[PDB]
RNA sequence: CACAUUCCAACCACACCUGGCGUGUGGC
């Protein structure tokens, strides 16, 4: 299965995810000073064919999303500042997110 | 978009345990809370997502009162000439339309409130479907034990709570056994556990007879009076409508065949099965049974009953904690007095003498 | 002490036994916890234990001997045995073993077997020399299992009618096709009572899968022998566990030249369970059912056969139809013709509230001349020809009246001549 | 008989990342 840039990051609270948008990208103008997940990158580790009904269920009910690996990119420990711009490039064929 | 709304209404697990109408009601509440959190001002809104024909459209409720605080949701009871109200109360407007229901905080609050609403609705439904059987013995496993209350499962996610007062002082539970009690209280508005099952109450006893004694249930041996001391002693006065049936041979059983069973059910409770009578004297004599009562004094002005027991049978008429009298005071409901032993042996032919 | 004598007694007996043992207030713990404490107290006086348990193996290598109190699940009373004993005495799942056991020693927490005494009620000599189940040769039934009691009471009808509707043989592959709330519970109660009265030699087995506890206790106090059950207090894990346990027990018995007759109810719930536990292989068909998920129920229905040299394994499973679940529909469809005996119950006759409610034209047995004699078969043919033109309710009332004036089937036979 | 272990209310164990090598540029 391919990777996802959704905002469903398990094994973490909302404070670390408060800076993320609905699509899964840090807002334009959201500051950051320490290691903080600014993009919701997840990758499947086991079985594919996660039904969308069960996907929304896990998003609302049930257990956490298993095959994520929490491989999201965060800013390195030591760099600070406020993000001012975000670019995104989608290959012809993949569903363009609403931020794009 | 609304296609996501259709996907989430058709992708629910409990599809009919939470109908589409209540689905969309909870979703409207979600969107209203989201729009409330959007603006810094407080303004109640309705959504009306148009379950099947179209999309949502937010509104603006006025909550018509003569106040002015946060006039976003304030309007006088007489503003009815312009904007076409012609109203007295209930004047609501449809000013703001097409809010956003798919951003981060909106999705978060929607998920939270949908979880809350679905768990509340499931609990309410699973308690109401059993509420019709109030006052009956039900089976079921206990779920978790604690020093204040215990949890029970009746099957198909049927949560029941049994408080410490419903449990006997030495009543004992472990998750796995089928502790059977009687449903006595229901509270479909409770934010938490609302299925109340008891075993320390005399109605439980009644239901026990109903599941054990074939006489009761046909109204041939009516259960009239019942007092309890949890795990200690249950005094029950049952009357016989007919004449050729004796409760000592019918309600008690065959040399402790039914009373012993109900006692093991109640965890070793001495059950005194006596006959109900329309005379207070015989009633209180059977209440303190077994004993040798040789006195009766009644007072309807103070509702008191004096019973001067015989000298020597104290432990036979009072016993531990005075239970034989206390339950008697809890059987008929009058102040019973057991003081004299030798002198004033009658309290009627001697006190009045 | 023996474990079975702690098995057959109710909870109050354990209470008074612990009070005899000078134990703390034990009314709070499980029955198995009480048994464990009592066995520890007994062995503290320098005593050995005698136990009996059905054996089960995981991939972990070692084995567990379960009792019927928890319907063969893990518990503080089950015995732990090393893989060395399984390798030596040629043990396998379902092999009930009875013998000397000890309480858990220093650092241990479950019982351990010392010396085997009875392997499936047999010495280890012939237990190690056991013929394999699948290596056997199936046959058909000539030994007719007479369902008639002969007393002719009010309910015995539902049994004797089978003597003219669906003959029963040892190792028969039977399946019931019936809607809910029709009378299957009392039907299997009747069949169990009748087979126990007429054939007490064959070990009785009844499968209560995904049922209510009231039915559990009513059937555990009415069957004329040891029974197993399983309610819905646990997920499909317990159901599949008890299914494997009972199937391996029956296999080991019939390998020991036993006559096992299992009564399963209901099989659609077993199919649902096997569907729920088995992960999706990436292909699903109509009904939300996986393709190869039904392989386990298939196998369970295929285990029925007739051994050549001796012994048999009869399986009589009930299926649920008319429930509205299309899933269930498809399930029954998979079970269209897998068995050679069909017992069809219809809700239309049961709505007229006469019992039993037999679908004579729809029910029957394949290759039935090998079960009964020639005159009985000719009379069955005559009865079938007489019952074919008429309907079902009138035919049922006719059969009920004819078997109500008479008691044994010979009277009805000669009356039909 | 004996060796050796024994699979589960919070949680301890199941953690976290590219100088392989080269080139280019710049600074001390």
């Amino acid at each position: 299965g391919p990777e996802e840039i959704t905002a469903d990051i398990p094994n973490v609270g909302e404070a670390a995810l408060s800076k993320l948008d609905e699509s899964g990208i840090v807002y334009i103008g959201a500051e950051v000073t320490g290691g903080d997940i600014l993009v919701g990158k997840v990758t499947p580790k086991g079985e594919t064919q996660l039904t969308p009904e069960e996907k929304l269920l896990r998003a609302i009910f049930g257990e956490k999303a298993s095959d994520v690996k929490d491989s999201s990119l965060r800013v390195p420990n030591g760099v600070s500042g406020t993000v001012i711009d975000v670019q995104v490039f989608t290959r012809d064929g993949v569903e363009k997110d609403k931020r794009a | 978009m609304n296609k996501e709304i259709l996907a989430v209404v058709e992708a629910v697990s409990n599809e009919k345990a939470l109908p589409r109408e209540k689905i969309f009601e909870a979703l409207e509440s979600a969107l209203a809370t989201a729009t409330k959190k959007k603006y810094e001002q407080e303004i109640d809104v309705r959504v009306q997502i148009d379950r099947k024909s179209g999309d949502f459209d937010t509104f603006r409720r006025w909550l018509v009162v003569d106040e002015v605080t946060q006039p976003t949701k304030e309007i006088t009871l007489e503003a009815a000439r312009y904007e076409d109200e012609s109203l007295n109360l209930g004047d609501y407007v449809e000013d703001q339309i097409e809010s956003v229901t798919f951003d981060r905080i909106t999705t978060q609050t929607a998920k939270q409130v949908i979880v809350q609403k679905v768990r509340e609705a499931e609990r309410a439904m699973v308690v109401d479907q059993f509420r019709e059987h109030e006052g009956e013995i039900i089976t079921g496993v206990v779920k978790k034990v604690n020093r204040d209350n215990i949890s029970l499962d009746l099957g198909n996610n049927a949560e029941a709570v049994i408080l410490r007062e419903d449990m006997l002082p030495r009543e004992n539970f472990r998750p796995g056994d089928r502790v059977r009690g009687v449903l006595y209280s229901v509270r479909p508005e409770a934010r938490g556990a609302q299925l109340f099952v008891t075993r320390s109450k005399p109605e439980m006893l009644i239901e026990l007879f109903r599941i054990e004694v074939p006489e009761i249930g046909e109204e041939v041996i009516e259960i009239k009076a019942a007092a309890r001391d949890p795990g200690s002693r249950a005094k029950i006065a049952v009357k016989t409508n007919d004449k050729r049936i004796d409760p000592v041979g019918a309600c008690v059983g065959m040399r402790g065949a039914r009373v012993q069973a109900v006692s093991t059910e109640l965890g070793g409770e001495r059950i005194d099965i006596v006959l109900w009578d329309d005379n207070p004297a015989q009633f209180v004599i059977n209440a303190m049974a077994p004993a040798d009562v040789a006195s009766i004094v009644v007072d309807e002005d103070k509702h008191t009953m004096d019973i001067a027991v015989e000298a020597g049978n104290l432990a036979q008429a009072i016993g531990r904690n005075g239970q034989n009298v206390r339950l008697a005071s809890q059987l008929s409901g009058w102040e019973l007095n057991v003081m004299t032993v030798d002198d004033l042996q009658a309290k009627h032919q001697a006190e009045a003498h | 002490m023996n474990l079975t004598e702690l098995k057959n007694t109710p909870v109050s007996e354990l209470i008074t036994l612990g009070e005899n043992m000078g134990l703390e207030n034990l009314a709070r713990m499980r029955k198995q916890d009480i048994i464990f404490a009592i066995l520890k107290q007994h062995a503290k006086s320098g005593e050995d234990i005698f136990g009996d348990g059905v054996l089960e193996i995981l991939q972990d290598g070692f084995g567990f001997l379960r009792s019927a109190d928890s319907s063969y699940l893990a518990g503080p009373d089950d015995i732990y045995v090393s893989p060395s004993q399984i390798r030596r005495f040629n043990l396998r799942t379902g092999d009930t073993i009875s013998g000397k056991i000890r309480p858990p020693k220093e650092g241990e927490r479950y019982f351990a077997l010392l010396k085997v005494n009875e392997v499936n009620f047999d010495k280890p000599e012939n237990a190690r020399n056991k013929i394999l189940f699948e290596n056997l040769t199936p046959l058909h039934a000539n030994s007719r299992l007479r369902m008639e009691r002969g007393n002719g009471s009010t309910e015995d009808l539902t049994a004797r009618v089978l003597d003219l509707a669906s003959p029963i043989g040892r190792g028969q592959r039977g399946l019931i096709v019936a809607p809910p709330k029709a009378g299957k519970t009392m039907l299997l109660q009747n069949i169990a009572q009748s087979i126990a009265y007429n054939h007490p030699d064959c070990v009785l087995m009844v499968l209560l899968i995904d049922e209510r506890p009231e039915e559990v206790t009513e059937m555990q106090r009415l069957v004329k022998g040891e029974v197993v059950a399983s309610t819905f207090d646990e997920p499909a894990s317990r159901h599949v566990q008890v299914a494997e346990m009972v199937i391996e027990k029956a296999k080991r018995l019939v390998e020991h030249k036993k006559d096992v007759i299992i009564l399963l109810d209901s099989i659609t719930r077993l199919a649902r369970a096997y569907n729920t536990v088995v992960p999706a292989s990436g292909k699903v068909l109509t009904g939300g059912v996986d393709a190869n998920a039904l392989h386990r129920p298939k196998r369970f229905f295929g285990a029925a056969r007739n051994v050549e040299e001796g012994g048999s394994l009869t399986i009589i499973a009930t299926a649920l139809i008319d429930t509205g679940s299309k899933m269930d529909e498809v399930i029954y469809e998979e079970f269209k013709g897998t068995g050679n005996m069909e017992l069809h119950l219809s809700r239309k006759i049961a709505e007229k509230r006469v019992f039993p409610a037999i679908d004579y034209n729809r029910s029957g047995t394949r290759k039935e001349e090998l079960l009964t004699t020639q005159e009985e078969l000719q009379k069955m043919w005559i009865l079938r020809k007489i019952i074919h033109p008429m309907g079902e309710i009138d035919a049922m009332e006719f059969l009920i009246n004819k078997l109500a004036m008479t008691k044994t089937n010979d009277d009805f036979f000669e009356m039909m001549k």
